């Protein structure tokens, strides 16, 4: 059993942060107040369910989560929801101005007159581990405390726990809930900071979550509530091995191993299906064939890219639910030759398959229906470089004219790092491409 | 010398100054540094009263200073629609032109002095005028979009 | 990002800025004298945005009100909302300005500037997050332009990481015929582009030409003009006086409107126009108001939108509407109008979608554009300063209070620099 810290930055971090936590506690069977009646150790345990929560004398397990934001209202939220009683009221750490959607408020006026107490308040947890493994951060890329404060944050991390392991939950910008123009500038600027102290980053684009909850769930104009509660849902299947026994991504290690063959290239790209809106609480049952064969088609991917323009450097399948293995042999061998998947010739063309046989949770008032059979797909594949792509273009767009920029000079930032990230992320690109044979 | 006192009567609005400086021999036609005569500064200053006075006595109603400026460009710049009539009938050029290629109605139509623009045009303004910049009364118009003042150069 | 801090002066400025509390006070349901009469949470959960909580639940606005003359300090108190301000407030000198820019910023207003700063630091110092400082003025008077530029460049100097916003009023000869105003705007412009944030230009000649043309009013007044102002400072500001996350706070507005310091000049819009008399208009429907919105002849500002590029623009819908269908039409008019958008700006256009309409209306758009078309506003002014400077017609009322003649052409320099970088980026292609 090795501890992992859960620090949500901003508010897309925060919200995400709160509905991944609310479902944990479902599928764990934890009891909003914290009591878990099915532990049998009372006061301390060593089972998988303890890498992300501890516990008091008194029974109740605490998320070892950190939730910072550099304005109050989003985690004022959170010190009086459903779940009040399940954080540690210290982990709650609020400032009284925001980043202003500005990355150099976030992370070099703003962002540090704050960043001291969040490491100290990090520490205190790290010290109730017996055996830290890393950190999970979630964040937003266009929000200032999502880019500036978390690259500012990944820096010090580096400092205080080098040998320790960092996995991002990134959330890509989308113009359909975009709330400011200068995202990808801070998007740009957080991937460049942080690219050298991030093990393994999951991006999510908004849009394609956005546009899942349209066809898939029916719903005409989408929320956060929506997106955050598939969001959720999906982080939930990315991190079930780290909270149960399996044998497939045990550690934060084993995510770099099984994913990121080069530590530049770390932006996995992860597929969820199936997804059934709860209207039909009496659907067809879909078969592991046929979820499997869903895991490709582009319109189920968190990012929006063509798989089938790129190429495969590692493939991770999870499965939750009445999955029997022969079945998903069956499934596989059928997609090797069937589909046009093409592996990179450096790499073994397999299969990485972990089977969780216990079917996911539906949150009460989501938009989910309950299923009996789901499967998450992790790959690293080259077509991921199209995100990268569509950001950059409305980088030159912007910088060409110098729009924007004295926002971020006026705020102690040289104008050179903006040239100097646009040509971390063009040597971005050439990565991607050298491997794309 | 009486011709800066006359001068300074005629800014001022001194009707009894004026009257009696001039029959004490003040030169009604003196000019300043800049060639302004005491009929500019009263056209000038909305003196109604000091420019009919000053025209009885030997005034040249189209004076101009180093600028070209006559009595009736300044008149017709600030807005006296009263002094513009009176310039108007003691035989002002209508049409006289500055050194910026301006008529009285260039300037009337650049402040928004529609009662001018109506006077000077029915005593013979040139709307076809140029100024330095080829731009004409309608040029003027339609270039600020005063739909107003448009209006009333068509007629 | 909490509290903002309300200044007016001068006759304009005290004119529109007791309008202002006027009608948001309505929308918030705060009585004259205070208290809170309305029936929705949603009204006090950003009331100290621009008030103030006082005794038995009474909230104060969080204005200061300022003018050289003492004849407009009586008439607000005779108004509605007379009484509601508090009497400390009420900074008022001996003599007016006499629309002399040069009184308001050198000589007479720089005197009571100082007893103004102490009222500003009194009402900082009480609040928890300050945003910065509002001011409404106009710029062809003496007071509310000698002085409110002088009491902003005070203002930025000791709280420069605040915000600095400015409703100024645009002269034009339609409603004031008083020639040296084109002096004190020129003045005025060249200080609110070195020390503003954020400026929404409020034209006189677009308000006098909606009430003419538009509103068929033959003889438009004072309180005509007042009203579509009053409409637009309610519009402009709701975001800032209600929950809501598009430009929630005077900041986060700027950094999305404003992509070069210089350019921070706004064109306002409102829809549908009202004239005091609104009887019984029918609520328009969403293509409707999108379509009026970027209408020329909707626009506070004497410019035509077809003639420029929009760098920015914030939408702010009010009322009970499809928040589905407001995607549909924003997303319509600006493939429509496509030419009319630069492209060097991605998803430059956005939209808030507000619950709450205004008073005596059920559907209303307001309009917040950065248009490269707003140099024609500039233009206007600088003809007509030209024509006045060039035969240094009445110069001698600025000289004879200490300034130097040489702030006239570097004013006109400026200005013209100003049009000249809105035509630039008018013209600048994405390659
Ligand atoms: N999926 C999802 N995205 C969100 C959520 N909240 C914000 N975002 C996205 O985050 C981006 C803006 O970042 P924010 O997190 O809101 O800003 P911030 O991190 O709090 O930093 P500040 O500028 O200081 O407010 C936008 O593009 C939003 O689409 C959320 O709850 N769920
Ligand atoms: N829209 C509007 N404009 C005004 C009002 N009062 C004055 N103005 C304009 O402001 C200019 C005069 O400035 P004013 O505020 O009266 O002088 P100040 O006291 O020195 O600031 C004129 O061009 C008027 O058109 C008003 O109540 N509403
Ligand atoms: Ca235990
Ligand atoms: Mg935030």
């Amino acid at each position: 059993m090795r501890e992992c810290i859960s620090i949500h930055v901003g508010q897309a971090g925060v919200q995400i942060g709160n509905a991944c936590w609310e479902l944990y506690c479902l599928e764990h069977g934890i009891q909003p107040d914290g009591q878990m009646p099915s532990d049998k150790t009372i006061g301390g345990g060593d089972d998988s369910f303890n890498t992300f929560f501890s516990e008091t004398g008194a029974g109740k397990h605490v998320p070892r989560a950190v939730f910072v934001d550099l304005e109050p209202t989003v985690i004022d939220e959170v010190r009086t929801g459903t779940y009040r009683q399940l954080f540690h009221p210290e982990q709650l750490i609020t400032g009284k101005e925001d980043a202003a959607n500005n990355y150099a408020r976030g992370h070099y006026t703003i962002g540090k007159e704050i960043i001291d107490l969040v490491l100290d308040r990090i520490r205190k947890l790290a010290d109730q581990c017996t055996g830290l493994q890393g950190f999970l951060v979630f964040h937003s890329f266009g929000g200032g405390t999502g880019s500036g404060f978390t690259s500012l944050l990944m820096e010090r991390l580096s400092v205080d726990y080098g040998k320790k392991s960092k996995l991002e939950f990134s959330i890509y910008p989308a113009p359909q809930v975009s709330t400011a123009v200068v995202e990808p500038y801070n998007s740009i600027l957080t991937t460049h900071t942080t690219l050298e102290h991030s093990d393994c980053a999951f991006m999510v684009d908004n849009e394609a979550i956005y546009d899942i909850c349209r066809r898939n769930l029916d719903i005409e104009r989408p929320t956060y509530t929506n997106l955050n509660r598939l969001i959720s849902q999906i982080v939930s299947s990315i991190t079930a091995s780290l909270r149960f026994d399996g044998a497939l991504n045990v550690d934060l290690t084993e995510f770099q191993t099984n994913l990121v063959p080069y530590p530049r290239i770390h932006f996995p790209l992860a597929t969820y299906a199936p997804v059934i809106s709860a209207e039909k609480a009496y659907h067809e049952q879909l078969s592991v064939a046929e979820i499997t064969n869903a895991c490709f088609e582009p319109a189920n991917q968190m990012v929006k890219c063509d798989p089938r323009h790129g190429k495969y450097m590692a493939c991770c399948l999870l499965y939750r639910g009445d999955v029997v293995p022969k079945d998903v042999n069956a499934a596989i061998a059928t997609i090797k030759t069937k589909r046009s998947i093409q592996f990179v010739d450096w790499c073994p063309t397999g299969f990485k398959v972990g089977i969780n046989y216990q079917p996911p949770t539906v949150v009460p008032g989501g938009d989910l229906a309950k299923v009996q059979r789901a499967v998450c797909m992790l790959s690293n594949t080259t077509a991921i470089a199209e995100a990268w792509a569509r950001l950059d273009h409305k980088f030159d767009l912007m910088y060409a004219k110098r729009a924007f920029v004295h926002w971020y000079v006026g705020e102690g930032m040289e104008e050179g790092e903006f040239s100097e990230a646009r040509e971390d992320m063009a040597a971005l690109e050439k990565d991607y491409e050298e491997v794309g044979v | 010398d009486l011709g800066k006192k006359l001068l300074e009567a005629a800014r001022a609005g001194q009707d009894d100054e004026v009257r009696i400086l001039m029959a004490n021999g003040a030169d009604v036609n003196a000019t300043d540094a800049s060639g302004l005569t005491p009929l500019h500064l009263a056209a000038t200053y909305g003196h109604l009263e000091i420019v009919e006075v000053l025209l009885k006595h030997g005034a040249d109603v189209n004076a101009i200073d180093i600028m070209g400026s006559t009595p009736l460009h300044l008149a017709a710049l600030i807005g006296h629609l009263e002094i513009v009539e009176v310039l108007l009938k003691h035989g002002a050029d209508v049409n006289a032109v500055d050194t910026w290629g301006d008529t009285p109605l260039h300037l009337a139509a650049i402040m928004g002095h529609l009662e001018i623009v109506e006077v000077l045009l029915k005593h013979g303004a040139d709307v076809n005028a140029q100024d330095k910049f080829g731009k004409t009364a309608f040029d003027i118009s339609i270039d600020n979009g005063n739909e107003d003042l448009a209006e009333i150069l068509q007629k | 990002m909490r509290e903002i801090v309300h200044i007016q002066a001068g006759q304009c400025g005290n004119q529109i800025g007791a309008k202002f509390w006027e009608v948001i006070s309505d929308e918030h349901g705060i009585d004259p004298t205070g208290s809170y009469h309305g029936d929705s949470d949603l009204q006090l959960e950003r009331i100290n945005v621009y008030y103030n909580e006082a005794t038995g639940n009474k909230y104060v606005p969080r204005a200061i009100l300022v003018d050289l003359e003492p004849g407009t300090m009586d008439s607000v108190r005779s108004g509605p909302f007379g009484q509601i301000f508090r009497p400390d407030n009420f900074v008022f000198g001996q003599s007016g300005a006499g629309n002399n820019w040069a009184k308001g910023h050198y000589t007479e207003g720089a005197e009571l500037v100082d007893s103004v700063l102490d009222v500003v630091r009194k009402e900082s110092e009480s609040c928890d997050c300050l945003q910065g400082f509002q001011l409404t003025h106009s710029l062809g008077g003496g007071t509310g332009s000698g002085m409110g530029t002088l009491l902003i460049s005070k203002i930025r100097e000791e709280y420069p990481d605040r915000i600095m916003n400015t409703f100024s009023v645009m002269p034009s000869p339609k409603v004031s015929d008083t020639v040296v105003e084109p002096y004190n705007a020129t003045l005025s412009v060249h200080q609110l582009v070195e020390n503003t944030d954020e400026t929404y230009c409020i034209d006189n000649e677009a308000l006098y030409d909606i009430c003419f043309r538009t509103l068929k009013l033959t003889t438009p007044t004072y309180g005509d003009l007042n009203h579509l102002v009053s409409a637009t400072m309610s519009g402009v500001t709701t975001c800032l006086r209600f929950p809501g996350q598009l430009n929630a706070d005077l900041r986060k507005l700027a950094v999305n409107m404003v992509p070069f310091p210089r350019l921070h000049f706004f064109m306002p819009g409102f829809a549908p126009l009202t004239s005091r008399g609104s009887q019984q208009y029918r609520a328009l429907t969403v293509p409707e108001l999108t379509q009026q919105m970027f209408d020329s002849k909707n626009m506070m500002a004497a410019c035509d939108p077809r003639h420029g590029r929009y760098l920015t623009v914030a939408a702010i819908f009010r009322g009970r509407m499809s928040m589905k269908e407001v995607d549909e039409q924003m997303l319509n008019v600006q493939n429509k109008n496509s030419s009319y958008f630069v492209e060097w700006i991605p998803n430059n256009v956005k939209t808030a979608v507000c619950d709450i309409p205004p008073r005596g209306l059920k559907m209303s758009a307001t309009f917040i554009g950065n248009s490269t078309a707003i140099q024609e506003l500039f233009k206007r002014i600088s003809e007509q300063f030209t024509a006045m400077f060039r035969r240094k017609a009445f110069l001698h009322w600025y000289t004879g209070e200490g300034m130097d003649e040489m702030e006239f052409t570097e004013a006109e320099s400026n200005m013209n620099d100003l049009v000249s970088e809105y035509q630039q980026y008018q013209d600048a292609t994405a390659d």
